[PDB]
């Protein structure tokens, strides 16, 4: 005896089970939570009750789980949302289970669409002119109702999406985001500790000197990439923002933020000696 | 032709390279004797003639008696043997 | 019973399985994730369920895994991307599985090409005149769309590629990179701790003296190789860069950086006594 | 049953396997990674699945590995680069496997040649007049393309080779190298800790006195060997170099460096009392 | 079954193996690394697979190693350099294996010769007049090519040989060496810690008094043996050397060095009170 | 079965082996290192493979070692230097193995002779008039060539022999030696720690008072035995020596040295108050 999983048709979760020594048919119990399959006189060994790991397979089947019963063989096929069960017997012994910040109010329903497209759609909605960087993120799914596009935008940003900066006529949205850049970086890092790390945001007060004066230097260090002149910069999502009350906010990796802070404070100190 | 006419082909193999800019040439050696070859050169025991070179391999074409019992060309690429 | 793996044809992942004591044919289940092969009355011992380690073999087969079933022999052949399964029976017992900073917008698609070539291609694109050092790195694969070459370049650099410095007409790109040089060095080091180490970048403030004055000395120490006069230098990717606001940025191994810092600070101090 | 390894012909890796109780022939599976040999009804005991240690034997066979199968005997013969497999049956039972700083641009291809020769070749190339010490190192293999000889030289030095000093017309290259001298010394040392040790380089600042004045004394201590007058000196690769900005750089073993530092600082201090 | 080793002829490594219960002949596999001998139906017990310890026996056989095979008896006879294998059967059961500072440039090839002779040979070479002490060391083997005798001499010294002092016309070379004297002493010491110890060299600065004045006292303490007047002295290789810049260098055992330092510093201090 | 050792003839090492249940004769393998004796069908128990401890027995046999073989009985009789093996069979079962400071240059060859005699011989050699104390040591064996008697004397002293003091015409040599007196004392001491202890030598500086003035007192304390007037004294090898630069050197047991130091310093202090 043994269990197996596979996808077919259109996002369908098939569960091919191997029944050696069976004649009739088991008891199929389609539940709202999982599935149940008992096989009288089919007691399988604990060395064959292995479970599946089909997680995030984009299927109605959460995960297959095999468990040996007293004298029979019980099967647990966790599912999700609305679905339908379909048993198929290609032969006497082989069993299968086909598991198949102020704007107009809008309802935002985007199913598995690129954020970039959602960005465009909103703009088309007469919601500003939004222009992203190039490779901001990926695709996301949100469904909202009765929400102004501006509000939905903020909610959208939080989901996994980007942060927004507005030039005024045109708005640039960038991947300057805590979670994605670092999350991926964490996985990339071999060390477990590295798995814990963070891009963080910090506010730098500038007492002595004007914030704008810093811009030239900050832009330069920020560009740890080639770029003649970019306010937004590479180094994988580091950003410096200038608030009105002459403070600088930096969002990025800790290393990059550290560098920026050192320079800012450093310049500020000589301004300080008055 | 050249001294190489005193060495066989079994002893002739890829021992090194030699380029300049982007011409990329192949350096072969026979029984110790070192002799390079580039696009359109001479090699092998009988009448060897290289046509092109490549990374970790060279495309040549010699001339040895066979298939009749008389000298006859024969192309063939070698894989850098390091 | 036993399992085996081998490559043939054109980047194909073949899985030769040894079936001793079998007559008919097993149940081949081609899934979108992995493969399944059950052999009734072919229960193999746990001492033969060894798995393969064909990782990074440039094949559609991620890795072969053998597992003993209750009374049969289940096989798990993890795969990736689109592929096709092909079973071959050369005899009654032997089974096989053939698994077969401002520029014009451009889309950069480079499949397994040398960075150097990508460098040239961009230049040909009228994107500056880019000249690398000699042995900067290796080959890389990126695919981008709707991105200016300058932006793509930065992204390219981050992937594994180099950093860029521009003379103005011509740009020199060098392997001055944290990851490659050190990563390889880590592997080289026998000690596990050594596996953790780093080339790092640091910014040196120069209060008292002009940055350029340092250049002669820094160039000299940097050349721990023969070189009459090179701004970029050997010692495997150490670099000194001079920012406009008279600060020096050094990127390299910690040891080399330490040396450079000591000298810079040392010269600065006597300048300091005014 | 048992496995064996031996070299013959011309750098060929032969794997003589002892098959006692076999009639037909096993299944030879030549893979791009390793080899596979199954022997039905030849199940060997775990007390005979010993592996080989033919590492750095200058052969296509990385290392032989024997493993007992369920009912057969699987063999794993790791290989490298392009090779060919050849089975030979000298008798019904005995199996065998014959596994068979500015210069002109140059491409440097040296296959297993003495560094000294490479040194000469470069000089012949009109690249300076390079003269090594006598016993600088050994032989090395590098293959480069499109690199100026001066650059290649630096790369060559790093590989395992020496450092270079130039008189001006003639250049002397010496084994003053961190890795070789110490690496060998480490192996020499019985103590494990000793295995970790280092020749290091340090820069000595000379504030008070001129660097050249030190030369006489430093040369003397450096010569812990007989030598009437040598700038380079024995004591297995200790060297003192004088930079223009009156600093001394010493490269050598820690003990020797310590001695040199003590003297330099010592002389400097009395100069210091002004 | 059992294994044995013995030397005969002219530096030959014989391996007498006891085969009780054998008729035909085993499989002799002469490899470039070691030897292989399989005996079908001769499976020996693990209580007879003892190995040999013929290390430094001046033979082609590194060391004999016996290992019990599945059903046979495998033998591993590690070897070195070029050699030849010769099997001999004195009877049906008994197996045997007969394993059979500026000078002219010179090439120094000395095979197993006394250092003293090498010393003389060099002198004969018109390389100074070198006179050793009496019992400096022993014999050593070096082979060099294209090296000036003066350089080779330094290399020779390092190998295990002595250090040299030159009177000017005649040179005296003495066993004043870190390794030999102490190494032997270490072995002599019963305590394991003692095995770690050292003769070391240290430099004593003499600020206040002239170095020569010390000579009388230092010579006296150094002679912890009878000696009317010797610059070099007993106490098993203790030496005091006077550098030009009035510093004393002492090379010897730590105890002796400590004594010398105490006296030197002691005399220096009263000179110090000016 | 069992092994035995005994001496006979003239310094011969006999190895009487008990072979119960043997008919023919074993395989005698005379090696340059040890001996080998195999007895087919004579497998002895591990409870009879006891080894011998005939160390320092003044015989060619280093030590006998018995080891049980697979089915036979192997014997290991370590030897040294040139020797000859002789087997004797007094009966069918009993086996036996009869293992049978400026002077003229001189070569000193003394084989197992009293140091005292060597002392006399040297004197006879016109090497001073050497008179020892009475019970200086024992006998020693040295063989030197091409060494002046004065030098050989120093070497002789170091071997185990005494230190020398010269009156001028006549020289007195005494057992004032670190190793012998203490070594024996160590063995004498029951405590293991006591096994580690030492007679040591120390130098006492005498700033304030003349060294000779101390002599009376030092002689007295030194004589912890009856002695009207002796510069050398009892208390088992304690000695005080007066160097020219008014320092005292004392060689002896730590306890005695401590006493002497206390007195010397004590007298010096009152001299000190000037």
């Amino acid at each position: 005896t043994n269990i197996d999983f596979r996808k077919d048709g259109k996002n369908a979760g098939i569960i091919e089970l191997a029944a050696l020594g069976f004649a009739g048919q088991p008891d199929i119990s389609q539940q709202h939570d999982h599935i149940i399959v008992t096989l009288k006189n089919h007691t399988l060994p604990t060395t064959l009750q292995r479970s599946l790991d089909v997680a995030d397979f984009k299927t109605p089947v959460q995960k297959v789980t095999l468990k040996r019963l007293n004298n029979d063989t019980q099967l647990i096929i966790t599912t999700a949302g609305n679905w339908e069960l379909v048993n198929k017997s290609a032969a006497p012994g082989y069993f299968t289970f086909q598991v198949l910040f102020t704007g107009r109010k809008i309802s935002l329903d985007f199913q598995d669409v690129e954020i970039r497209t959602i960005l465009q759609i909103l703009a088309k909605e007469s919601g500003m002119n939004i222009v992203a960087s190039d490779s901001v993120n990926g695709k996301m799914t949100l469904s909202l109702k009765d929400v102004p596009w501006d509000q939905a935008l903020d909610l959208v940003m939080q989901a996994r999406n980007l942060d927004m900066r507005q030039q005024g006529n045109i708005v640039n949205i960038a991947p300057r985001d805590e979670l994605l850049a670092k999350d991926k970086a964490f996985l990339q890092a071999e060390k477990d500790i590295a798995d814990l790390g963070a891009l963080y945001s910090q506010n730098f007060q500038l007492k002595y000197k004007n914030v704008e004066e810093f811009r030239s230097i900050l832009r330069l260090d920020n560009a740890d990439t080639t770029g003649n002149r970019n306010t937004l910069i590479s180094g994988r999502g580091s950003v410096l923002i200038d608030p009105a009350t002459n403070t600088l906010i930096v969002t990025d990796t800790r290393s990059v933020i550290e560098k920026f802070r050192k320079l800012i404070d450093e310049l500020d100190v000589p301004a300080q000696q008055v | 032709k050249e001294t190489l006419e005193k060495f066989s082909l079994e002893n002739m193999r890829y021992v090194g390279i030699l380029k300049s800019g982007q011409k990329v040439s192949g350096f072969i050696e026979a029984e110790g004797y070192v002799y390079t070859v580039g696009v359109g050169n001479y090699l092998g025991q009988n009448y060897g003639r290289i046509e092109s070179i490549t990374d970790d391999s060279i495309v040549l074409n010699e001339l040895i008696e066979d298939s009749t019992g008389n000298w006859v060309s024969r192309k063939a690429e070698l894989l850098l043997n390091s």
